[PDB]
Parts: C-alpha cells; structure tokens; sequence
DNA sequence: TATAATGGGAGCTGTCACGGAT
DNA sequence: ATCCGTGAGCGCAGC
C-alpha cells in the first residue's frame, strides 16, 4: 500500500492471464462488437461514437462522474428497434465489456515493457499510465484475421506510446520529438567516436560523421537549445543556508538610481519647456510622445493646432532649435544621456 | 476528526485501497447487511458490484461429467480431477468435441468458434460452426442434434437463468431486481436482484447476483460526505456525548466538536478542505529568469504545476476516452 | 501495424526529547 | 506502551 508499484502489481495481479483460446474469443467479441456498433449507427443515424458510448456508458454505469437521461433516451430508441436490430445492440454491449477485460489482463506486459523505458526523465508510473494509454488504442485496431498472438501487435503501441511521452514529458521547455531524435542522434554518434578516438569528439569532428549539412555551428547551436534550465533552490556551500536565487539579482524592476533618474529627466526636460511655448513643448510632446506616451505624427499635430504640416513642422524646427540654445547655456539635460 | 474516519482509513479511500460506501442499495456481504460510511475491500466491492464468476480448469482430454447449462454445488465435481468449490449455474468453456448426431464428431480448434446452441435441431445448409477460414469451417451436413463436449473449463458463475422465446427488453450489462421483467412482454421477469447478460446464442437472460451499490473512493467520495454532514447535528450529538461517564469520550466529544465549532463560527464549509480547483502562484514569484551565462534558471514550484498539468490531462483524457477502472 | 513478447528496483543504516494519537 | 512528526544559535564567507 505505501509502495504504489506493488498496489498496481496485485490490482492487475488479480486478473488472469488470458488463453489463447480465451484470448482469440474476447479479442473476436471485441472486433465484432464494434462492427455491430457500426451496423447500429447506421441503422439509428446516430452518431458512431455517440452510440458506442451510450453503450459504454452502461457498460460502465452512471458511476462514471451528455446527462444520463440522454444515455438512457438513446437506450430508449436503441431498445425500441426490432429484434434483430436490438441483437447487435446486444453484441455490442458484450463487446465492450470484452474490451474491458483484454485491456485489464494485457497489463503485464505493458509492466515487463516500462521497466526498461525508466531512468528517461519519467517514473515507472508516469510511463505506465502512458502506455496504457496507447494500448486501448491498439485494442481498438488489433485484428484476429491476423492471427498474430496480441502481445505482438500490442508491443507497438506500448513502445510507441511510453518513448513519444519521454520525449513530451521531461523538458520544463517543450522541444519537438524530432528534435530531441535529432540530439540524441548527435550523443549517439558523438560517443561513437568518443569510443573509438580513445578521446573526445568536437563541434567539427561529429558534424561530418553525422554527414551532410552537419557542420560545428550547427552542433553547438543545437547545443544551446538542448540546454535546461537549472534550479534556483539549488544548494550553495556545504552548509545548506544559501540558494542559487539568493545570488540572482533583479534586472527588469526600477533599480531606485533608474527610478531617480528618470524622475530628474522628466523633471528638467520639462524644465527645458518652460524655456519654450506650451505651443512650442505641446508639439515637441505630440510629436516625441511625451503628450501621452503615444507619437503623433505632424499630419495629426497639424490637426490639433489646425495648422499646415509645413508650418507646425518649421515651428517645431524652431522649438527643438530655442531648445538647443538654452541647453548651450544649460546643458543639463545632457548629463542624464550619460 | 469529522467524518469520524481514521488517519488509515482515510488513507485507504484517497489512494484507492479501500472503497467506501455512500449508498448500501440493499447490500449484503457474509449475511450481514451493509450499510453506509462502511470500507469494503476490492473483492467485497466486486462480488456486490458485479459477481462471483469462477472458472475451473479441465485438463484436455476429459468429458465433463456436468452439461452446458446444468447447476452444481460445493462438494460436486465437474470432471474427476476436477470439483466445484462453490454452487450456481456452471457453463462449458471451449468445448474441443462437437459431435452432431443426425438423425459424426467434428475437432474445436482455438481460433475456431461455435454459434449453435446445445442440443438444437439443424437441418442441411445450415450454420453450427465457424472460423477464420470458411474453407475450414464446419456446416450442417444434414438434419442433426447438437452435442458439445470436452470443454477446456468450466465457469460456475453463481447466477439465475431466465429463458425466453420473445424479444428481450434487457441488454448485457444493465442491473435488475427480482420481478424485474426481463423479455417475454412480462413472462420472463427477474427473480433476484443481478446484472444481467443476454446470450443470443442460448437465447437466455442470465442475471448474476449484484446491486448498484455506490460505494465510491477518493477525495469525491470525502467532499460529498462533508457536505452530507449538517454542523447543527453533529454538535448535538456530540453535546449529548459530552455528558458520558467515560473520560475519553467527553474528550474525543469535545475535540470533535471543537473542530465541529471552528467551521460554524467561521462559517467555512469542510467540503473546501477537499480541493478542485488548484491555484498557480504569479509566475514573477515563482519564475524562470536568464542568468548572467545566458542559461535560465527556474522555481521547483514550476516543475511541480506542470507534473500536476500532465497527470490532470492524462486523466481527463483517459476518463472522457473511458477505459478500466484499474 | 503485427514470430512472440504478461508481478519492480533499491534500499541507509553513529541523535533525541516532547507532544500527540493509537 | 509504542510510533510519528517536531524542533534543534547568529553572522561572515563560501571559487
């Protein structure tokens, strides 16, 4: 109980294990359940998948957290066909419920598959559930015409289902499957020739056993996105009192000089105003966006003071320019451009 | 402390080990009758859920001393080797000799599969055996009587068996209750309470003793329980307590009604000690900035939401998809 | 997309005193 | 009685 391995090993190991003979007839049911499903579809107009849950549904029960008066109204219909209408109706019911049974015995194998899929960036668990996951898909497509044993068709799904979860769940920063098959591509050749070099492969020397359009660049670059970010809570000296954030300052916030000298600026830039018109200054406000943060263009500043662009563009000269000369007995204004 | 259950056995219901039931729906478990707020352990769920379906094994190569369709009991045997440990109704399981007599012995194989049932009248042409290949499958040479033997086992499920010539209002699966009309237009009704399982080859409504019981787990089953509980009440009851002889009992009285206190004064309702919606820290106080060596650097917070997303998903997917319960 | 494949893997060891529940 | 969970000095430096 406290190890939830061993919870999974007894739940499952109380199912048995299904004989071919068991094996070929629940899989046999299970396929042709669905056909019967189909049959039905038709027959009702249903939507296909509506119906095969209606019959789930009471496969499984209003137990299961579309309000059930809806499943029982399409039972309603479902049931009010004719007998040999409500015979598929009947083997589909029989259908799922072996399904159920298939998928809950074939679990085993899904355990004796993840247990060499672990150390991957995923727990046994986590892999667990996605292979299972998959395997009620591959249920659902397994063919007896085949006559292939389940376990080989269903291994594909379980492999397939557990390796695409590696690679979609063990980057904090998601990165494409292809990608990671790529980069671990790149580990799988650059040992090659770790191993064989007797020393240590570089940018250059794996590009070109990778082969074409493989270059250094290209190693180090895919480098950089393969890397992972690390903890803050990391531990800092051998007495765990200090952390990686600790040791991390802050960048983006108003440090209190940015935050003063801005409020200078502001300050004595308006200052420089008053050396000027509010005519003057409103324009040069508009049209640097000191007006409301937004810079409008000398079309609309010609708008505001109903004037030619020409005009409002030659007193704006004329601004920047009065400016220039009470800066040339000032020049405080430069201190903050620093 | 509220719900008057133990550290174990809250334990057991929200990791899944023990089922608790809200709702008996007339529920009995070893003669005794169940009741609510009652821990029952996955096979006890089973049997009152769904059934007691046994299957014992026949080693290939002997008859079966029992007949698709017959009874045994406990202390009966199916083969020689082979014995019931329990009664009901037992049924063959893959049967290797289907001898026909017409009025011949024809080899089961494993893919092979029989769609007639026991002791039916056929006629030329028709179909009493079938396989992956209709090359190899078997048809009806002339008129004859159906016989099956050699079943590889024997299922003795403990269950009642309802026969019907009409069309049947029941599809496998659904529960009933004795009475419950069963196919027939009212002739063939339930005789004990059970799940029900049409078999259109023996055209037989088979109902399996089983109830809906509503014996859940986990925190949904604990949220609605808390919400069940009236505050008022309890304090009574535990007021009442309060004036017992026995020390431990006022003292249990009293902590339990200090908690009982707590929420009625506070006004908190004890469901909320149950969560579903999780909230997420702003993400400045929990980030994952780029350090001065160009690499970033991320908040353990971090990790943990997204283990909880991927797992939340994965469930949402896996419950909307519908698959075993296990 | 198919030979068949069906109970895991690694354990941390040289504190201790107190309040609490069982 | 036993077992479980709780705390067990402050800085500075720590490449």
């Amino acid at each position: 109980t406290s190890d939830p391995v061993r919870q999974y090993l007894h739940e499952i190991g109380q199912v048995p294990l299904l004989t071919l003979e068991e094996e070929v007839e629940l899989a046999r049911k299970v396929e042709e359940g669905m056909e019967a499903i189909k049959k039905l579809s038709e027959i009702t107009g249903l939507d296909p998948d509506l119906i095969r849950e209606v019959v789930r549904a009471k496969i499984l029960g209003s137990a299961r957290v579309l309000d059930p008066k809806t499943v029982e109204e399409i039972d309603q219909k479902l049931k009010s066909l004719p007998k040999e209408h409500k015979r598929y109706l009947h083997i589909a019911r029989e259908g799922e419920a072996a399904r159920q049974h298939l998928i809950e015995a074939n679990l085993r194998l899904v355990v004796s598959i993840a247990k060499k899929y672990t150390g991957r960036g995923l727990s046994f668990l986590d892999l667990i559930q996605e292979g299972n996951q998959g395997l009620i898909r591959a249920v659902e497509k397994f063919e007896y015409k085949r006559r292939f044993k389940f376990s080989t068709y269903a291994t594909w799904w379980i492999r397939q289902a557990i390796n695409r979860a590696i690679a979609d769940q063990a980057r904090t920063i998601r990165i494409p499957v292809h990608m990671v098959e790529t980069i671990n591509k790149l580990s799988r050749t650059a040992r090659q020739l770790q191993q064989e070099l007797g020393r240590e492969p570089t940018y250059e020397e794996i590009a070109e056993a990778m082969g074409p359009g493989w270059d250094a660049k290209r190693v180090e670059e895919t480098l950089k996105i393969a890397q992972e970010p690390v903890s803050l809570e990391t531990p800092i000296g051998d007495e765990k009192d200090s952390f990686y954030g600790d040791f991390i300052p802050d960048e983006h916030l108003p440090s209190p000089v940015d935050a003063a000298t801005q409020s200078l600026l502001s300050e004595e830039l308006e200052k420089a105003l008053s050396k000027l018109s509010e005519r003057e200054a409103m324009v040069l406000k508009l049209r640097k966006g000191l007006i409301d943060g937004r810079e409008h263009t000398l079309e609309e500043v010609g708008a505001f003071f109903g004037v030619t662009r020409e005009r409002i563009r030659q007193i704006e000269n004329k601004a920047l320019r009065k400016l220039k000369y009470h800066e040339s007995r000032t020049r405080k204004l430069r201190d903050f451009l620093d | 402390t509220l719900l008057d259950l133990s550290a174990t056995e809250l334990e057991q219901v929200l990791y899944f080990s023990k089922y608790i039931v809200l709702d008996p729906k007339g529920a009995i478990l070893n003669g005794v009758p169940v009741e609510k707020r009652q821990l029952l352990t996955d096979e006890e769920y089973r049997e009152l859920r769904y059934g007691k379906q046994e299957t014992y094994p026949l080693p290939p190569g002997v008859d079966a001393l029992v007949k698709d369709g017959e009874e045994v009991v406990k202390g009966q045997e199916l083969a020689p080797g082979v014995v019931s440990r329990l009664d009901g109704v037992a049924l063959y399981r893959f049967p290797r000799r289907v001898r026909v007599e017409y009025v011949k012995d024809y080899r089961v194989q494993p893919h092979m599969n029989v769609v007639v049932p026991e002791g039916a009248r056929v006629e030329a042409g028709d179909k009493i055996v079938a396989a992956i290949d209709p090359e190899e499958e078997v048809i009806a040479e002339a008129e004859g009587v159906v016989h099956l033997h050699e079943p590889a086992s024997i299922l003795v499920v403990k269950a009642r068996v309802y026969p019907f010539e009409d069309d049947v209002e029941v599809s496998t699966g659904d529960r009933v209750a004795p009475g419950d009309v069963l196919a027939d237009g009212g002739k063939v009704k339930s005789d004990v309470y059970g799940r029900v399982e049409v078999d259109l080859v023996r055209n037989v409504v088979r109902v399996v003793e089983s109830y809906d019981i509503d014996a859940r787990m986990g925190a949904e089953a604990i949220q609605q329980l808390l919400k069940e509980l009236d505050l008022e009440a309890l304090e009574k009851e535990l007021l009442e307590e309060m004036k017992h002889p026995s020390r431990a009992r006022r003292a249990k009285a009293r902590k339990r009604l200090e908690v009982v206190r707590a929420f009625l004064d506070s006004g908190n309702r004890p469901e909320w000690m149950i969560l579903e919606a999780v909230p997420v820290l702003p993400p400045d106080l929990r980030p994952m900035v780029q350090v001065d060596g160009g690499r970033f650097a991320t908040s353990d917070l971090n990790d943990l939401y997204r283990r909880l997303i991927n797992r939340n998903n994965r469930l949402k997917k896996l419950l909307a998809q519908g698959a075993p319960e296990i």
